[PDB]
């Protein structure tokens, strides 16, 4: 468990580790937006 | 003339009671008060010539003696069978669950 | 007997397929037409597949 | 005229009937050693105490095996992962009893096969080819590393590496299933898809090309004589073949780029076999196949068996029987 | 007799390898 | 829930492409 | 079939008083059994000593009888060998030995009842499988 | 000073018994009022001889040499037991406990493997009468027990055993079983061996002794399947004596 | 000429944009390190061993002496939070520089500054960048030394009394020891560098490596490659990439074996027992149980004729029996008190086994690194109940996979760099096909 005064952020921290995956996905949205050029 | 001595033993009282001279120690869990402490002593002081010999095990408290008394009828003795007592097999005979 | 005849029946199925293929496709056993043009295999040209009387 | 430079020129010569090369300077002796020892041991080695329990298993022909049952038997579990060369035995008799030949053969072979892969790179460079055929071979190579070296390292014993024999192989794969549930592991499932698919696409590709051969021959000659080695023209009609396969399925599920097509052919089995080699390599560290044992229960809590629980009954019968004299304690932890 | 047979066949396969490689029909261009 | 935050975070990236493509930018 | 009150009714003590658990208590017991006990006692066996299991009939023959909520709660506080002759708090988790078994630290009295109840219910649901081992998987 | 595990591991020394200085030619006096134990008895074989089969009448085969194939796994050690004084001044060692067996297999010329259970289990070995001191001429002679090499759970390659396993040749469902009786019915043997221990060195201060042993016993009979061979083992021993 | 799916190869000669990719990606590494730590912390429950909870980062921090006390008990979680927050915060700075250099900064650097710009074919400049990074790396290995010797020490599983944090006051400098490890066999009972079993050798090894990297770095700033190296190598960006992929692959394979066999810098208190450990602990457990019932474990012959509990290794040492005969090279703090010079000591086994050792064996036997992909713990035939896969299985398998693919990447990029440097990576020139100018083989 996190320190008491950051407890509010618990559900954010459950999701943070996944964020690097989203960068990979985001490169494919970008390439879709320029038509895989 | 070639006979399996373990099968032969299942045809004696060994196949229906706890044999104090042959039976693996985990059988002593089938009756109350006997395992581990008295089971340990019974196996260490085997062989017995009759079932009541177990009461003459040095160190038995009178409670322990009483437990044995209650349970003398679940006990038997047959001749020691080398195949059942070698290998430490009365303490661990390779059967678990 | 069952083993032999079940096995021979299965093998003879391939024989049916082989010689039937050879009968219906005898005209190209040795290879396809070296003057088959790309309009006959490309989509659209003919309304009916392979029928050259249905050109659009 | 320099002696070293002449020798370099011969090692790397593209005129040798078999390319040697620097990778071949290591591959040639290591593979000859492994081959000569394998053949001698398959025919004449005496029984080997694979599981360390002084219960020797007979692998060779002269000791009552046939081709199917014979094997060079893995080295004794008493040895574990210890290095056991000939010169560490008090005698050849001892070394044979304890499974020394298996170590000699697999170390020499894995080295020679590694160099085989490099040799594939090397000659491609001397011929001015593109370089990645060796990358295709890394799939079978990684698979042999997995069953001869990686799985032993994780389980702690070359006695659990794959016997060098036909029935020995099957023993290894039955015991693997009991200890790892490999069939319920997705990397073995990708391996099956890699190998099934590879055979599918092999047949597909062969049949589509064969189907569109250009008539160059009469019905009295093999069509194979319609192609002459080194002719410049393609020998089939990819557009007729694309037009057949696009109609069997639909157009955009068919390749008309022959480069994309053959890359697809290369990549599908290679990648599937990468995964299944990685499956063995990671079940080496006991990250096993999915376990759905008793995953379905009813409203009361009764277990409701599924096909996974039936698999588990089979796995149990393998487990309880294998190496039947070798376990003294209730968990087979390795 | 069965050992002799198994080894005999394997030996023939190795000899075939030698002829297949060094005494092949040479591929000739065009 | 956590489904609120990963929704908010998940939309950031694509919203950047969207802003840059409608404001015809250096994509 | 379902988790009827009949099945959630287990003995409270040696005097044949009974107690009817809730479905809630039982699922809590099961959860707590997996937390603190199942690493050794999965399926009602004992991995580090297979000769002693959690079958009701085995517990009934333990000294202090353990086929009841009281016996089992006491066991989780002050475990003895099967004949009651020695205390084994130092090699068996218990509240008495929660310094060396820290998972036991945060267990309340109500948690102990639920665990005990789970252990006594499960063989009514699963029968021979409970404590029977791999033969019954 | 003495060696640690990490000095020993991997060397072979762990299979070797302690030696005494060739200067240890003392005498260990024995007081009949006192009781003694042997704290450690170590037996290290050096030579395994097997008796051949002459196939003929009056030749009586010879003991021939063999090669060890099971490596440095042969020594008996940590054996302890009563050392008694008898009415007539003989000493009797009674073995109580120890690592008192090793399986060994040796290979005869021609390739035959001969497994044996090298053991002193239940050893009772006695001296001559009137000892009073243990010296560089004391001999212990005794006998011991040789249980079956395999114990009762052992399953042969077709799943047959004594306390476990099949009772028939299940791959031959309708064979005549009389021929297979000897392979199908496992039997648990229990034979005696003999041993002499010859004390050649004595540390009168510390109570350590050392010398030479020779034992005769039977090899494995594979639970009745075949007849045992006769085996003679030679080696060196070490023991430390304590006032018990 | 590269397609979208090879699109980062478009960066080879755009040193500015390529700097941005490297630094943006550096930020993702640091982001993951931070985010993941906080995730493990928010889930951490100190009553439960780390290894029952899926932790891989908190064990690395605790191994360094932060957060823990005697026995590996966690006393203070604040050090973990700090490590997470600081990594998290720092990734915004790398993120910032990353996307600035990838999108807005100059796309090439060599016009803006001759110091930061580089040509791949410039051997002097390349070894200078290499030199700088060699110095950074040497500094980093010295930070580990500093921690161990001047800022609180390291967790020492071998410390007497259950393990503890210990300050390292006599790091091993004797190069016969330090480099002795490099020359040990990688086979069983030896273990190459994976067998390092004490923190004195760990810290001393890092003094050496730090000094070697700093010396190596200065060496490469001041020199250019000798002619023999000039002629041995391909000098191109993709070639250097291929060299480092090979080196990462080698290192991934070593890390795999480290976390699988080594219980010193991967203490079993945090990471769980190793495979050999768990299996040794099973035999210990049942030796104890059986001896308590009266069994004479030294004289008990098992089914095979070998000892049921105790046997000899091939060099004679007294070792545990059963299949674990194979793991007799195992060494651990709970087991070593029973070892005498000839291996396990029968008189210590009979008289001196302690309750904490019985507890530890039972714990390690029931947390063996065996489990299913969906994290059902134990052997593959076990029923559902225990949610456990050892962190060592997770860390071993993941890094085997990564090491394997980086070896494939090495071969990919190495063969391609060779081909591109010779000018036939795009195919065979029809008008100058080399084999058509070679004589036939036969
Ligand atoms: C550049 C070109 C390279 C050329 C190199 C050619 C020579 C080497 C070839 C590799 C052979 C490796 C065999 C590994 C054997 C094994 O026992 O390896 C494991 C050893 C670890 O050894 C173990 O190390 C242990 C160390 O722990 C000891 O000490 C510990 C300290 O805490 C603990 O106390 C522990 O309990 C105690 O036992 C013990 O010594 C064990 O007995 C011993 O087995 O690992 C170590 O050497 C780490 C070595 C990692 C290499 C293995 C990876 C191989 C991957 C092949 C990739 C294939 C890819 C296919 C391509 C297609
Ligand atoms: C061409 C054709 C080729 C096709 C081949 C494709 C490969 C097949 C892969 C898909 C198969 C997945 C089926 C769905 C599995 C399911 O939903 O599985 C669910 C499982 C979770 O299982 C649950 O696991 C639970 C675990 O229990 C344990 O834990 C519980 C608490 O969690 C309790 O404590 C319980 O007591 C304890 O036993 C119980 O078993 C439940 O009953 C069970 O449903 O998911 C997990 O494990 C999740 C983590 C594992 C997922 C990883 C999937 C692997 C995909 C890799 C594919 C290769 C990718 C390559 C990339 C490039
Ligand atoms: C330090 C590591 C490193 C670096 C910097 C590079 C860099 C490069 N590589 Mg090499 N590569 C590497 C490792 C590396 N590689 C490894 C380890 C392998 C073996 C697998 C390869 C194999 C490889 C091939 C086969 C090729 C390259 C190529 C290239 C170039 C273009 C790459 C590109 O645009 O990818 C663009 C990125 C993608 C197309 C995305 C790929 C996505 C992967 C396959 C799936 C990852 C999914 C993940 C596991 C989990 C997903 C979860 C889900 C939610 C999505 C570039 C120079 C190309 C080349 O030769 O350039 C000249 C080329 O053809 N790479
Ligand atoms: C670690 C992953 C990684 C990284 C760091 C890069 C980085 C880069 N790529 Mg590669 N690439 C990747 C993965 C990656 N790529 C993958 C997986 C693929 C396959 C789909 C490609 C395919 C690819 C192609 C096809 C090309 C590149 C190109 C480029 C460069 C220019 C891109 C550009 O102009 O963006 C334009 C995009 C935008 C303006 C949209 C917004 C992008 C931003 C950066 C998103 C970041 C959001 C973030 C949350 C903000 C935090 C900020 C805060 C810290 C202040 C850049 C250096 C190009 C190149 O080499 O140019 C010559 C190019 O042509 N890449
Ligand atoms: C690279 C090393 C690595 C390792 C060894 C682990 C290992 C672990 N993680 Mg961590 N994780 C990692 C990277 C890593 N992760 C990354 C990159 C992320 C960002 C997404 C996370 C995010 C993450 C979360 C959010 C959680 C874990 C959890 C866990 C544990 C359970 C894993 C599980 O069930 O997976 C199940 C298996 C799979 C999903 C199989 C993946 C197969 C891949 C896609 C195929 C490979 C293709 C090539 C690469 C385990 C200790 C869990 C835990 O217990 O936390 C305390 C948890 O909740 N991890
Ligand atoms: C290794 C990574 C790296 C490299 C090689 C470069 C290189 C460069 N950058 Mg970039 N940059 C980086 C990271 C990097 N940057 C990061 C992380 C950020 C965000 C903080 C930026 C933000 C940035 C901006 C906004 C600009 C540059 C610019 C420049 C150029 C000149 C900078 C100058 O004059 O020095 C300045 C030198 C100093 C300030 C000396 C102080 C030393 C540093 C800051 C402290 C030491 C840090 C330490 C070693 C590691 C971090 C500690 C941590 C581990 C706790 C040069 C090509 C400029 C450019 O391209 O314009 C055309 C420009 O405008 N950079
Ligand atoms: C990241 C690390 C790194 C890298 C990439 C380089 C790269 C380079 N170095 Mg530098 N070097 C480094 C660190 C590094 N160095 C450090 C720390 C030092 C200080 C000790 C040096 C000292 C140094 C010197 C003194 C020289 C170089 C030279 C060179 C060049 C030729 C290297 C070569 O051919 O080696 C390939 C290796 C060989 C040809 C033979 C040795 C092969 C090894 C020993 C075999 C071991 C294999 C085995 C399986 C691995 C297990 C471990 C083993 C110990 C048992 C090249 C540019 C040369 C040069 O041109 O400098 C200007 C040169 O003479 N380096
Ligand atoms: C291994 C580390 C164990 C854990 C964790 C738990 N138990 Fe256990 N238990 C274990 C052993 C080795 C034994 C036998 C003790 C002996 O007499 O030698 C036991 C015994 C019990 C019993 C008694 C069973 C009987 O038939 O009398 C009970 C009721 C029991 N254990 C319960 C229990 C609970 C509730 C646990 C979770 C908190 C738990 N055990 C953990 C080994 C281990
Ligand atoms: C730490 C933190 C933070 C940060 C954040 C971030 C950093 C984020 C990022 C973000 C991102 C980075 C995101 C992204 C996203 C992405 C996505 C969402 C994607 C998706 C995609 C898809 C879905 C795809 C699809 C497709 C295509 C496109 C094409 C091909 C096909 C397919 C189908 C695949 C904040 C501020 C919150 C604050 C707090 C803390
Ligand atoms: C270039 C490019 C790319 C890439 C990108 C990248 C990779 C980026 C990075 C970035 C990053 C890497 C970012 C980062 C960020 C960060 C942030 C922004 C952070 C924040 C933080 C915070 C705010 C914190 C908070 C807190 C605290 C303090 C305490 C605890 C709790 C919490 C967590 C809440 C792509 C491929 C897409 C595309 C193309 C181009
Ligand atoms: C820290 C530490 C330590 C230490 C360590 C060290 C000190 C290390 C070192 C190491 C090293 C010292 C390394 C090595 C390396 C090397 C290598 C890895 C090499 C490679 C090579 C190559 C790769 C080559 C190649 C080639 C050839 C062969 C030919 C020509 C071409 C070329 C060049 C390519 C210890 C353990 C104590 C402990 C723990 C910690
Ligand atoms: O060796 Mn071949 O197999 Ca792998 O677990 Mn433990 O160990 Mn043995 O038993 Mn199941
Ligand atoms: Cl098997
Ligand atoms: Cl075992
Ligand atoms: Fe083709």
């Amino acid at each position: 468990k996190l320190p008491e005064a950051y407890a509010i952020f618990d559900p954010l921290v459950d999701v943070l580790p996944v964020i690097p995956v989203l960068f990979l996905a985001l490169a494919f949205v970008w390439q879709a937006a320029v038509g895989f050029r | 003339e070639l006979v399996n001595v373990v099968d032969e033993k299942l045809g004696t009282a060994y196949g229906e009671k706890i044999d104090l001279n042959n039976t693996n120690i985990a059988a002593f869990i089938q009756y109350r008060g006997l395992y581990p402490t008295l089971a340990k002593l019974i196996v260490k002081n085997a062989p017995y010539e009759s079932v009541e010999d177990v009461l003459n095990i040095p160190g038995l408290t009178e409670r322990q003696k009483q437990i044995l008394r209650e349970n003398l009828e679940h006990f038997t003795v047959t001749e020691v069978e080398t195949a059942l007592v070698e290998g430490g097999d009365r303490y661990n005979n390779g059967l678990y669950k | 007997f069952t083993f032999a005849h079940a096995v021979f029946a299965l093998l003879f199925f391939f024989g049916h397929i082989w010689h039937g293929a050879r009968t219906l496709f005898r005209d190209v056993f040795s290879g396809i037409d070296p003057e088959l043009s790309p309009e006959q295999v490309e989509w659209g040209f003919y309304q009916k597949v392979g029928d050259v009387t249905t050109r659009r | 005229a320099n002696l070293w430079e002449r020798f370099c020129n011969w090692v790397t010569s593209t005129d040798n009937r078999l390319y040697v090369g620097w990778f071949g300077v290591i591959m040639i002796p290591t593979l000859l050693a492994a081959t000569i020892c394998f053949v001698i041991a398959f025919i004449a080695a005496p029984p080997v105490d694979i599981d360390g329990i002084r219960e020797p298993v007979s692998g060779s022909l002269l000791y009552g095996n046939n081709i199917i049952t014979g094997a060079v038997v893995p080295s004794s579990n008493a040895i574990g992962l210890h290095f056991y060369p000939i010169w560490e035995a008090a005698s050849l008799d001892e070394w044979l009893y304890n499974g020394g030949p298996y170590q000699l053969i697999i170390f020499h072979f894995l080295l020679g096969a590694s160099c085989y892969m490099g040799r594939q790179w090397e000659l491609s460079y001397r011929l001015g080819m593109r370089p990645w055929i060796c990358v295709a071979y890394s799939a079978p190579l990684a698979s042999a590393f997995a069953v001869f070296l990686i799985y032993p390292i994780g389980q702690g014993s070359f006695s659990d590496g794959m016997p060098l024999g036909i029935s020995g192989t099957f023993n290894f794969m039955i015991v693997f299933q009991a200890e790892h549930n490999i069939l319920m592991h997705p990397f073995h499932q990708l391996g099956v898809a890699g190998v099934f698919g590879g055979a599918l696409f092999c047949a597909m590709h062969g049949s589509l090309v064969t189907s569109s051969l250009i008539r160059e021959t009469t019905e009295t000659e093999s069509a194979n004589y319609g192609y002459k080695f080194g002719q410049e023209e393609e020998t089939y009609n990819i557009v007729a073949a694309h037009g057949y396969f696009g109609r069997l399925i639909f157009q955009y599920a068919s390749f008309n780029n022959s480069r994309s097509l053959h890359f697809f052919l290369a990549a599908w089995p290679v990648v599937g076999v990468w995964f299944t080699a990685l499956g063995i390599s990671t079940m080496a560290f006991n990250l096993n196949g999915f376990n759905f044992n008793h995953s379905v229960i009813d409203a009361k809590g009764n277990v409701i068996n599924t096909w996974a629980d039936i698999i588990n009954r089979a796995n149990l019968g393998m487990e309880v029987m294998h190496e039947r004299n070798a376990h003294n304690f209730p968990l087979d932890l390795a | 007799m069965e050992t002799i047979t198994y080894v005999f066949i394997f030996a023939c396969i190795i000899a075939l390898f030698f002829f297949a490689i060094f005494f092949r029909e040479p591929p000739r261009i065009t | 829930a956590q489904l609120t935050m990963i929704a908010m975070i998940g939309i950031a990236g694509p919203m950047i492409i969207f802003l840059l493509a409608v404001r015809r930018g250096n994509l | 079939a379902e988790l009827t009150p009949e099945v959630l009714t287990v003995p409270l003590n040696s005097e044949g008083k009974t107690i009817t658990l809730t479905e809630k208590q039982y699922l809590e017991g099961k959860r707590l059994f997996q937390y603190a006990c199942a690493s050794c006692h999965v399926g009602g066996i004992t991995k580090t000593n297979p000769s002693l299991d959690l079958r009701t009939e085995t517990l009934a023959l333990a000294t202090p009888p353990r086929d009841n909520i009281e016996g089992l709660v006491d066991y989780m506080k002050n475990p003895t060998t099967y004949d009651g002759e020695q205390e084994i708090a130092e090699v068996h988790p218990s509240l008495r030995s929660a310094d060396i078994f820290p998972k036991m630290r945060n267990l309340t009295e109500k948690d102990l009842v639920a665990i005990a109840g789970h252990i006594l219910v499960e063989p009514k649901i699963l029968g021979d499988k409970w404590g029977g081992g791999k033969v019954y998987y | 000073q003495t060696l640690t595990y990490d000095d020993i591991v991997g060397t072979g020394l762990a299979n070797k018994c302690p030696t005494l200085d060739d200067t240890a030619r003392g005498a260990y006096p024995i007081d009949s009022s006192q009781t003694y134990r042997i704290a450690r008895l170590c037996l290290q074989p050096t030579t395994f001889l097997v008796k051949e089969e002459p196939k003929n009448k009056r030749q009586e085969a010879e003991f021939v040499p063999t090669k060890l194939v099971t490596r440095e796994t042969t020594s008996l050690d940590q054996i302890q037991g009563e050392l008694k004084v008898n009415s007539d001044g003989s000493l009797t060692f009674v073995e109580e406990d120890g690592i008192d067996f090793q399986p060994v297999t040796v290979q005869m010329a021609g390739g035959e493997r001969i497994p044996l259970l090298f053991t002193v289990k239940n050893l009772v070995a006695s001296t001559q009468p009137n000892v009073t001191s243990i010296t560089t001429s004391t001999d212990f002679k005794g006998e011991f027990n040789v249980p079956s090499y395999r114990t009762a759970n052992f399953l042969d390659p077709k799943g047959r055993g004594l306390a476990s396993g099949y009772d028939s040749a299940i791959a031959l469902p309708q064979a005549k079983e009389e021929e297979l009786a000897r392979a199908n019915v496992k039997r648990f043997s229990l034979t005696k061996g003999q041993i002499s221990l010859n004390v050649a060195k004595v540390d009168g201060r510390t109570g350590e002794i050392a010398g030479t042993f020779e034992s005769e016993q039977l090899s494995d009979d594979d639970m009745g399947a075949h007849e045992p061979h006769e085996v003679k083992i030679q080696g060196v021993f070490y023991a430390s004596i304590e006032p018990a | 000429g590269f397609a979208w799916w090879a699109g980062n190869a478009r960066l080879i000669n755009l040193s500015g944009k390529l700097l941005g990719a490297h630094v943006a990606h550096a930020g993702l590494i640091v982001f993951w390190a931070g985010a993941m730590t906080l995730f493990e912390l928010a889930h951490f429950i100190p009553e439960k061993p780390m290894y029952e909870q899926g932790l891989i980062l908190i064990p690395h921090i605790a191994t360094l002496g932060w957060g823990v006390g005697p026995g590996g008990e966690v006393v203070d979680t604040f050090p973990f939070f700090v490590v997470g927050v600081v990594h998290l915060i720092s990734s915004a700075v790398l993120g910032f520089g990353g996307v600035y250099h990838a999108i807005r900064g100059p796309e090439t650097l060599e016009e803006y500054s001759s110091f930061f710009g580089y040509d791949w074919k410039d051997k002097n400049k390349m070894t200078t960048i290499l030199g700088f990074h060699l110095i950074v790396l040497g500094i980093g290995a010295l930070l580990l030394v500093a921690k161990a010797m001047f800022f609180g020490g390291l967790y020492d599983t071998w410390a007497p009394g259950g393990g503890d944090v210990r300050v390292i006051t006599n790091p091993t400098l004797d190069p016969r020891v330090i480099f002795g490890y490099l020359l040990k066999s990688p086979f069983g009972g030896e273990g190459w560098i994976v067998s390092v079993n004490n923190l004195e050798d760990v810290v001393g090894g890092h003094i050496w490596i730090g000094l070697i990297c700093i010396a190596g770095g200065i060496w490469h700033i001041l020199t250019t490659p000798f002619g023999w190296a000039r002629r041995a190598f391909i000098w191109s960006g993709e070639a250097y990439l291929s060299y480092s992929l090979g080196a990462l692959s080698m290192m991934g394979f070593i890390a795999t074996c480290f976390v699988w066999f080594n219980n010193t810098v991967y203490p079993s208190e945090f990471y769980g027992p190793t495979g050999p450990e768990a299996s040794q602990a099973q035999a210990m457990t049942f030796l104890i149980r059986d001896q308590k019932l009266g069994a004479n474990v030294g004289s008990a012959q098992g089914p095979t004729g070998l000892g049921k509990y105790l046997m000899r290794s091939p060099t004679g040492e007294i070792i545990f029996g059963g299949e674990t005969m194979r793991f007799w090279d195992f060494r651990g703090p709970w087991l070593e008190p029973l070892r005498g010079p000839n291996g396990l000591d029968l008189n210590k086994i009979k008289n001196d086994i302690q309750p904490w050792q019985e507890r530890r064996a039972a714990e390690y036997m029931t947390h063996a690194p065996l489990g299913s992909l969906n994290s059902v713990g134990g052997v593959a035939t076990e029923i559902n109940s225990v949610n456990f896969v050892s962190p060592r299985s997770w860390l071993a398998t993941s890094h085997f996979v990564l090491a394997f693919f980086f070896l494939v990447g090495h071969l990919w990029h190495a063969g391609r760099a060779r081909a591109a440097a010779a000018g036939f990576e795009k195919g065979i020139d029809r008008e100058s096909e080399p084999v058509l100018s070679m004589p036939s083989l036969d």
